[PDB]
């Protein structure tokens, strides 16, 4: 038969989900956006493309904290991943008030996992349209972590989503090799800037701001905080000089 | 909670549920009310589809709301009591919570309110009945007689008839109404309702029934002789050259 | 589009929300309005339509606390509903913290329950867009609110039908009236010239232009009717 | 929309939706295996990681329900977590309650159960995955019991599950019908360990690396799971016959 | 063609 | 239906609150003016038999003694926004010590408008013409539709004769016109657009004016004035 | 969201039918045949059952004639199960009128509210009606010996003899030839059985396939439920055996 | 303490009720109906806590008018009296119960016999020849106990009653204003007038 | 995120069917034989275990399942269905019965409240009728002994005896040739094992038949003793070795 792509909860005869599947046209047409994993923390990055000179620079945040010490990004409709990280705050909070300890990093994917699951069990909603990179620092190490509008989510090395996947994805598993011992969250910082603006060429019809973010045992105590002013800088730099 | 909009906009400006509520009163059973000078009937007929019915326990057309109103019908049956019983309600709550019993009006513009609430209301459908309401406002000699459909809308008469057939027992009634001088006894408007049904009833007295509403609560239905004298007399009248 | 824009939980099989974008055609027939920003003030522009020689102009801008009001393009009852919550918002930050809700805050509060009504069966998009200026603790800010729920923070802009000509017009000016210092007046002569460029058969009136300013010392006016004249 | 989308029956008395999700549950394209030793039960699955950006340790389908009872998933990972959070609930809801640990079968049944509801509600949809429970029960002894999309449950001798299903049950009723008992007599858990691995290869016709597989196995003491170094030494051993 | 719109 | 009570249509309009709008255009007609010295409504009754007394046909009602309301389109959808409004009328004297502003109270019914979805089932079929005076805004005239939407006109005709009515309209009102002259002015631009013969038994007259408030024009007061403008046309 | 699933249960047709009652309607005209007749000292109901075979037992066995109350009955034709809901509700009603005024419900009472509750499924709620109609049999200190009739639309009307289920103008047209006013109980049981013989869609008549009660007057009402054999009995006397 | 007191006769029922309305410390009328009519031929009567009183009184009344209308039939005496003693038997366990007791007298059309009813706030409910409410019954069951007889006409009913009532002035500290009485046939419900 | 089908799922179609019955009862003829027979002093109620996999464990599995200590039921058609009736019909019998009257349902009256559960997801909201008939056998002191059948439409009958499932026109017509009024409950355990032989294609015997009787009390099974009036319980399922035991006389 034919019809099963206009409710949600539905199974196609071919076992397929397929306004999820629709749901993941949104997030790939998404700005790209990028996870790295090093020795002691994370680094976030995303691409804010300039529609036009009228945006205010710096100024339309992309990556949100939860808590203190995790970061979240996503690719896709930007109104989900607020309200999804909305979520977060309160199931973080939860976690907190009853257990002291603040959420470590995958008890935190399960609980985004579980709720964005949800949305895929009844067709009175819709599936969140956005791929979601988060992580943070923990008990017991660093945890990065994607998070597909399927519920599906795992633990990355390095991860990327949006319009230039791929050039990031690729980007990345080089990074797995050059520097396999480890990688430092400083360099982790500006491989991260490299990466947004290798895979901006995909996009590469309009102007685009650069935004990063890290959270560092070492060089955040633990707490998730921006790269700004002048490491910021020295990152762009390293872009410019080793994409030419 | 089933909420689903069942009266809803079309594109032409109708909503088709009210619309195909009125179809059913055109399929039900004819009623009929006369104004008199110092009265007000009520006439119905009984569809004759049927037989051998017993007539002692089937309830009859015409439904007395409080002791000086009445109402009858056109329409699904059991729709109509719905509205019966919300408006004796009302009627008593009236009476508890203002020390006076109802205007006929008042009492219209309520089972005009409660028809209209479910046309507008989640889950539910329109009402598929109109109604005749008639009788004498407290302390008052003025007859009264209103008529309410499925979609609302209400207004009064000087005579007016609702259900199959009402087309022409309303041309009947427009030329045979002198608004100028109305039935001038009971007696004699009893005749000129009887004499409309007979246009559409085809026939006998066992399948007309009336109601008589006179001031200060003085409700009387007739019985099929008390009926038949109306029916034969006016089958007399009857050409006559 | 054709089976896959019946409620506004249904993607397309392409990644579109066709009730959201239908949402936007309804601020595209509504009429034009500006916003920009100095380092000092901030302003709100607005064309305000009538409907016969006989009736009113329908009003375009809404104050929503001394520091912070919009302009509004688009189905009129939405923006009263959105900005009645964000006085309720502004309202409570006053009242529990003693604190001015920040521009950007309220932003991120619109972005919020606008999606609420993207992903709820029964519900429906918000069918207007909404200029946000105010002057908080970081300055002089303009938002603009489209019903998909974006938010976003600009020196300038327009929305509204032929809105287009001022928003080339700001883009041009750009680097002029963000200079705009300690002189209002020459901030709105500003927007009013911006607006100008998306008139067609139809010029700034008494009783069509309408103005709204606010900026350091400066609370939160509207300006209408005779007091508009200054400006044309 | 048809007897297609919704559970509810099809002319031929069948719920499609509950097929579909059968299929799903192969759409990882993973196999899953499960014995039975003397004192203790194993389960074996594939593990792919094809993607050099992934954290192999994160990648697992096998749960530690409570301090007992492992569940391996056959189907996608968010429905299978989904499935795995409201059964730990459920066996430390049911120890509050009643005193002892919940039994790897009553689980089961009651996993079972609640799949049927989604069969049977139409705002649910089935969950595209297939339970297989182990336990060391400490009444019922070593313990394999299996649930799908269909609210089905049962226990098994021993089991598999995923797209070559039928290759490994085939191979494994030999093994079984062979031996003249429904289990691997043997009594260190390290050796059942083996002989899983190896039916396991001789009927998917590939061999293994020791990132290729995942091991659980449940005790009467715990369940617990097996490192790639502990797997490692396995495969050493099958590799020595 | 209807100006229901502000 | 197919689509959903609160869907929007392709060109960014509602289509249940479209639709809305085409009954109203079914509707009896209903004309208003304003004038320095008050605001008078008219409204054709339209009566479907002779039988039907003509004087229980109630299209033009009370809200408060300053507050008059006239209606137009399904009729029956009116008693709940004439309920809802003479409450908010009465209400915001109870909290204030003072009379609602004519805007105020035409902002609260059109409140009503849009609370529908899937609370009522469907928008109101009806739309009304709001005269009032209050000391803020003078003698003022709203058109409020089941869009949630309300302009404030100088005059405004609705219903069945609207399109033409208020083509003639915008000709013949003026800032210094008289009472008395929008009266016949009303009366004029009724029987041109309705469907009988006009008398004073299927239209209706009243005003609002500041010292008395609101008043329903009798029968006998209209006849009087439909004859004076008899003999005004012409007279060229 | 799920709306797209809903057949609409309580709309009306364009020409203002209540196509779930209509259909409902069909339902019970393939229903076994039961018939009430009232005389002039007693009632009587008979009914037919469609279900039989060898193997079913009939001394324990009810499927049309049910007792409300010492002084009410109905013959169900319909869905058995639909009427088992409906006859407890009735079964409570007259128990809660017994308990709140120390007398029995009158017979119209309890046919009223047990309509009135159909006539619910009829116009909100999105549920389906009712198959289901009933034939009451009963006898009040007010009103006597009575006879109503109830359907799925919530529609009742009293009766001389009446029948519902299959073949109704078949028997109904029986009915009007052979029945009198001044019949007695022993006519009517006659007149019962030799209706049903000449309608079966069956070969012969035979007491494995009725049920059989008459309600007669010691200055009391005794409610009579024939068993197997006393239906064989009576089925002998009147000589169609 | 009013005075509420009943006494059934061959014929009929007769209803006595004190005419006093007292608010603490002034007497603020004198010419009290407690009673209410709640269908042509039954007749209720009360005393008790204020407006608790007549707010149920008139309850029960709307209510015995409802079911007359729907029906078209006027209830029994009996099956009134027992739809109010369930009335009073559910107010007796709720939040705040009606601290209302009755006497009802009705005249049953159907078996052409008088009856009298007592009940209390809390429901109790029991069919006398003669009954009273409070503290009436201390002075009066003596004298009816004496005089009583099932055959005694609506007039020899009406004396023996105005004994009980120079009883109940002679010896009870209020000034209870006289009494209102009213007599249940099978005609209806009549105000005897003149009673001195 | 909630239960948005407020409405019927089962509706009139013009000819006057309940169309979603019908196909349940579809569902029902597809499942595998099941019978019952009742004898002048018992009850027998017997089905095929027929395993889907030589590895599952057919007795981790009971078709045959006991309401009350004097009821059991069989079914066939969608077990995952039965087997919430079964937990539903077990916790009815306490909440709407033993924990009023203090003693067990009698077999009618449970049937009728299965029956009423039957009849609602047939009506209720958002559901589907259920996929399965059942066969309900037991004895109650002032009825005795019965049988009845219970459809997904919530009717029920009581029969002598009858079969649901696959081969049941089959062996119904085989028990009507071989059930008299006389029987003896051994003798209807023969005439059950034979009316299953013949419905059953594989493997035949104790390990593969499920097969349960209402008969004499047996005080054995109680759990304790000293309470001279507690009897029970009526119901006892064969084990594999009494089948195969009487398979041979076969
Ligand atoms: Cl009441
Ligand atoms: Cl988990
Ligand atoms: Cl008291
Ligand atoms: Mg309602
Ligand atoms: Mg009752």
């Amino acid at each position: 038969g034919t019809g099963y792509d206009l409710s949600n909860s539905v199974f196609s005869p071919d076992g397929r989900n397929f306004q999820v599947e629709y749901a993941v046209k949104a997030v790939e047409n998404g700005t790209t956006s990028i996870g790295i994993k090093c020795n002691d923390g994370v680094v976030f990055a995303v691409e804010k493309l300039i529609t036009s000179k009228l945006l205010v620079p710096q100024k339309n945040v992309k990556i949100q904290v939860v808590d203190r010490h995790i970061g979240c990004v996503y690719s896709g409709l930007i109104p989900d991943g607020r309200h999804l990280v909305n979520r977060g705050r309160e199931e973080a909070a939860s976690f907190k008030k009853l257990y002291k300890t603040p959420i470590p990093i995958p008890a935190f994917a399960d609980r985004l996992g579980q709720y964005v699951q949800a949305h895929t069990l009844y067709n009175s909603v819709r599936p969140f349209g956005v791929s979601t990179i988060f992580g943070g620092v923990d008990k017991n190490g660093a945890h990065l972590y994607m998070l597909e509008p399927s519920g599906s989510y795992w633990g990355y090395k390095g991860a990327a989503t949006g319009k230039g996947r791929q050039s990031a994805k690729a980007e990345l598993e080089k990074l797995v090799d050059h520097h396999p011992e480890g990688l430092s969250a400083r360099e982790a910082v500006k491989q991260a800037a490299k990466i947004i603006y290798l895979a901006h060429e995909d996009n590469k019809e309009k102007d685009f701001e650069l935004e990063i973010s890290w959270c560092s045992l070492s060089e955040t105590n633990g707490l998730h905080k921006f790269v700004k002013g002048d490491l910021l800088q020295e990152a762009i730099d390293f872009a410019q000089k080793e994409i030419n | 909670g089933y909420d689903r909009a069942l009266s809803i906009f079309s594109p032409d400006g109708h909503i088709f549920q009210v619309e195909y509520a009125l179809e059913a009163v055109k399929r039900g059973t004819c009623a009929v009310g006369v104004k008199g000078k110092n009265c007000v009937v009520l006439g119905c007929e009984r569809r004759s589809t049927l037989k051998l019915q017993d007539t002692r326990i089937t309830p009859s057309k015409v439904s007395k709301i409080d002791s000086h109103v009445v109402l009858s019908f056109s329409g699904l049956n059991a729709d109509s009591r719905i509205l019966i019983e919300k408006a004796r309600v009302e009627a008593q709550s009236h009476r508890l919570t203002l020390e006076d019993p109802v205007t006929v009006e008042y009492l219209t513009r309520y089972v005009a309110g409660v028809q209209q609430r479910y046309t507008q209301s989640g889950g539910v459908r329109p009402f598929g009945v109109s109604t005749l309401i008639a009788g004498f406002d407290p302390r008052d000699d003025e007859p009264k007689l209103y008529q309410t459909e499925p979609s609302g809308i209400y207004s009064s008469w000087s005579a007016q008839t609702i259900g199959r057939n009402s087309k022409t027992v309303r041309e009947f009634l427009e030329k045979n109404y002198d608004r100028k001088e109305p039935p001038a006894t009971v007696e004699e408007c009893v005749k000129l309702t009887v004499r409309s049904l007979l246009e559409v009833v085809q026939t006998g007295a066992k399948n007309i029934e009336i109601t008589v509403v006179k001031p200060d609560s003085d409700i009387v239905a007739l019985s099929s002789e008390e009926i038949n004298q109306y029916v034969t007399q006016i089958e007399q009248e009857k050409q006559e050259q | 589009r054709n089976n896959y824009d019946g409620d506004t939980v249904t993607f397309s099989p392409t990644g579109r929300l066709f009730q959201v974008e239908y949402a936007l055609e309804a601020i595209k027939q509504g009429s034009v309005t500006v916003g920009l920003r100095s380092n000092t003030h901030a302003v709100l522009v607005a064309l305000k339509r009538n409907a016969d020689e006989l009736s009113s102009y329908q009003k375009k801008i809404i104050k929503c606390d001394e520091h912070m009001g919009l302009s509004l393009a688009g189905l009129a009852p939405d923006a009263r509903v959105l900005s009645n919550y964000l006085r309720q918002q502004c309202n409570y930050s006053s009242l529990v913290f003693n604190r001015k809700l920040a521009v950007e805050r309220a932003g991120h509060l619109l972005c919020d329950k606008a999606q609420k009504n993207t992903q709820s069966y029964g519900g429906r998009p918000y069918g207007v867009g909404l200029l946000i200026i105010g002057y908080d603790k970081s300055g002089a800010h303009l938002l603009e609110f489209q019903p998909s729920g974006n938010v976003t923070e600009l020196y300038g802009t327009a929305i509204g039908a032929r809105s287009q000509g001022a928003k080339t017009y700001l883009e041009r000016t750009l680097d002029t009236f963000i200079k705009i210092d300690g002189n209002p007046d020459e901030l709105i002569k500003a927007g009013v010239e911006a607006i100008s460029q998306s008139l067609r058969d139809e010029s700034l009136t008494v009783d069509n232009l309408s103005i709204a300013i606010v900026g350091k010392d400066t609370p939160f006016t509207i300006y209408d009717g005779e007091a508009v004249a200054k400006y044309i | 929309g048809y007897d297609r989308h919704i559970t509810i029956f099809s002319p031929e008395g069948r719920l499609y939706q509950v097929e579909y999700a059968f299929k799903a549950t192969n759409q990882t394209n993973i196999n899953s295996l499960a014995v039975r030793g003397k004192d203790c039960t194993v389960v074996i699955s594939q593990k792919k990681v094809p993607d050099k950006l992934l954290d192999p340790t994160t990648v697992s389908y096998i749960f530690c329900i409570s301090r007992t009872i492992g569940m391996v998933v056959n189907g996608p990972i968010p429905d299978a977590r989904n499935a795995a959070l409201r059964a730990k609930a459920e066996a430390a809801e049911f120890r509050y309650k009643y005193g002892y640990d919940m039994p790897c079968d009553v689980l089961a049944k009651r996993m079972a159960n609640l799949s049927q509801i989604y069969t049977q509600r139409a705002y649910m949809r089935p969950l595209g995955v297939i339970l297989t429970f182990v336990s060391v029960d400490e009444e019922l002894g070593p313990s394999i019991y299996k649930t799908d999309p269909a609210g089905y449950y049962v226990g098994y001798k021993a089991t598999a599950t995923g797209p070559k299903q039928q290759e490994i049950t085939t191979n494994l009723e030999n093994h079984f019908k062979k031996s003249k008992i429904d289990h691997i007599n043997e009594e260190s858990w390290e050796k059942v360990v083996e002989f899983a691995i190896t039916h396991m290869i001789d009927a998917l016709g590939t061999e293994f690396s020791k990132n290729d597989l995942e091991v659980g196995v449940a005790t009467k003491d715990k369940f617990f799971t097996l490192s790639a170094e502990n797997i490692e030494e396995r495969l050493v051993a099958i590799a020595e016959q | 063609w209807r100006s229901y719109y502000a | 239906y197919d689509r959903g009570v609160s869907t929007f249509s392709p060109e960014g309009r509602l289509f249940q609150v479209e639709y809305s709008l085409e009954a109203i255009k079914l509707g009896s007609t209903a004309i208003g003016i304003a004038t320095k010295e008050g605001v008078v409504l008219g409204v054709e009754k339209r009566a479907t038999s002779p039988l039907l007394e003509s004087d229980s046909i109630e299209k033009i009602v009370e809200i408060d003694r300053h507050i008059g309301c006239a209606m137009s389109g399904l009729t029956a959808d009116a008693r709940s926004m004439i309920e809802h409004a003479r409450t908010a009328a009465v209400t915001h004297n109870l909290y204030y010590d003072e009379d609602i502003n004519v805007e105020s109270l035409t902002q609260s019914v059109c409140d009503l408008a849009l609370r529908f979805g899937e609370l009522m089932s469907r928008p109101f079929g009806v739309a009304l013409l709001i005269a009032g005076h209050d000391a803020d805004d003078g003698y003022q005239l709203f058109h409020a539709e089941p869009s949630g939407t309300f302009y404030r006109y100088n005059a405004k005709a609705i219903g069945s004769g609207s399109e033409g009515a208020q083509a003639e309209l915008l000709n013949e009102w003026h800032s210094s016109l008289t009472l008395k002259e929008a009266e016949l002015l009303v009366l004029k631009i009724l029987k041109q657009v309705m469907e009988e013969k006009l008398d004073e038994n299927n239209a209706q007259l009243s005003c609002i004016t500041k010292q008395d408030g609101f008043k329903i024009y009798d029968n006998e007061k209209t006849a009087e004035l439909i004859k004076e403008l008899k003999e005004k046309e012409a007279a060229e | 969201g799920s709306r797209r699933y809903d057949s609409r249960t309580t709309i009306f047709s364009p020409e203002g039918r209540l196509y779930q009652v209509e259909y409902a309607l069909e339902s019970i005209s393939h229903a076994g045949t039961a018939i009430g007749i009232m005389a002039s000292d007693g009632i009587v109901l008979a009914a037919e059952r469609k279900v039989t075979s060898t193997l079913l037992e009939q001394d324990t066995s009810t499927e049309k004639l049910y007792k409300l109350n010492d002084k009410i009955a109905v013959a169900v034709a319909g869905l058995t199960a639909d009427a088992e809901i409906l006859i407890n509700t009735a079964r409570i009603h007259a128990q809660n009128y017994l308990k709140t005024y120390n007398e029995d419900i009158p017979v119209e009472i309890l046919v009223r509210r047990l309509s009135d509750i159909k006539q619910g499924y009829t116009q909100h709620g999105g549920l389906r009606p009712f198959g289901v109609s009933f034939i009451y049999a009963g006898y009040d200190d007010r009103y006597g010996y009575q006879l109503y009739t109830s359907n799925p639309s919530g529609n009742y009307t009293g009766w001389k003899a009446i029948s519902v289920g299959a073949n109704t103008s078949a028997a109904q047209t029986l009915l009007q030839m052979d029945y009198k006013d001044d019949m007695k109980v022993d006519d009517a049981i006659e007149l019962a059985l030799k209706t049903l013989s000449k309608t079966t869609d069956s070969s012969a008549l035979t007491y494995d396939r009725l049920e059989f009660a008459t309600i007669r007057k010691d200055g009391e009402v005794y409610q009579k439920i024939f068993k197997p054999q006393e239906i064989k009995d009576i089925l002998v006397k009147t000589g169609i055996t | 303490m009013d005075i509420i007191l009943g006494i059934r006769v061959q014929d009929s029922v007769i209803l006595a009720s004190s005419k006093a309305v007292t608010r603490g410390i002034s007497v603020l009328k004198d010419s009290d109906d407690k009673t209410r009519q709640l269908s042509p031929h039954t007749l209720m009567s009360f005393a008790g806590e204020a407006g608790d009183t007549v707010q149920f009184a008139e309850y029960i009344q709307a209510n015995i008018q409802l079911y007359s209308i729907r029906e078209d039939y006027e209830l029994s005496p009996q099956a009134v009296s027992s739809f109010v003693r369930q009335e009073l038997a559910k107010s007796i366990r709720s939040r705040r119960p009606y601290q209302v007791n009755v006497l009802i007298g009705g005249y049953d059309k159907k078996k052409n016999k008088p009856e009298l009813y007592q009940i209390d706030y809390l429901g109790t409910k029991v069919e006398l020849p003669y009954g009273a409410h409070g503290y009436s019954g201390f002075y009066t069951f003596s004298l009816l106990d004496h005089h009583y007889r099932p055959d005694m006409t609506t007039e020899e009913g009406l004396d023996l009653l105005k004994l009980c009532v120079q009883e109940l002035e002679k010896r009870m500290p209020m000034d209870f204003k006289g009494v209102i009485v009213k007599i249940v046939d099978k005609d209806g419900i009549r105000q005897v007038d003149d009673f001195q | 995120m909630t239960d948005r089908y407020s409405f019927s799922l089962t509706t009139f179609s013009p000819s006057g069917k309940l169309g979603q019955i019908d196909y349940a009862l579809t569902a029902v003829k597809q499942g595998v034989t099941s019978l019952g027979i009742k004898a002048t002093n018992g009850v027998v109620i017997a089905t095929e275990k027929k395993s889907s996999s030589p590895l599952a464990m057919s007795e981790t599995l009971s078709k045959v399942s006991l309401l009350t200590p004097d009821i059991g039921a069989v079914y066939s058609g969608m077990g995952p269905d039965y087997r919430v009736l079964v937990d539903k019909s077990r916790k009815v019998a306490h909440t709407s019965y033993k924990r009023i009257y203090g003693e067990y349902p009698p077999t009618k009256l449970l049937v009728s409240e299965v029956a009423k559960i039957m009849q609602e997801a047939t009506q209720s909201g958002g559901v589907r009728p259920f996929g399965v008939s059942l066969l309900i056998a037991g004895h109650d002191e002032f009825n005795g002994f019965s049988l009845y059948q219970v459809d997904p439409s919530g009717s029920y009958f009581p029969w002598k005896a009858t079969a649901i499932g696959k081969g049941s026109v089959a062996a119904k017509t085989f028990l009507e040739k071989r059930w008299n009024d006389e029987l003896e409950l051994e003798d209807a355990i023969h005439i059950a094992l034979l009316t299953l032989k013949e419905s059953v294609e594989g493997e035949f015997n104790g390990d593969t038949i499920e097969l349960a009787i209402i008969g004499d009390e047996n005080p054995d099974l109680l759990g304790y003793t000293g309470i001279p009036t507690d009897k029970g319980p009526r119901f006892r399922k064969l084990t594999s070795q009494e089948i195969n035991d009487r398979l041979e006389a076969l």
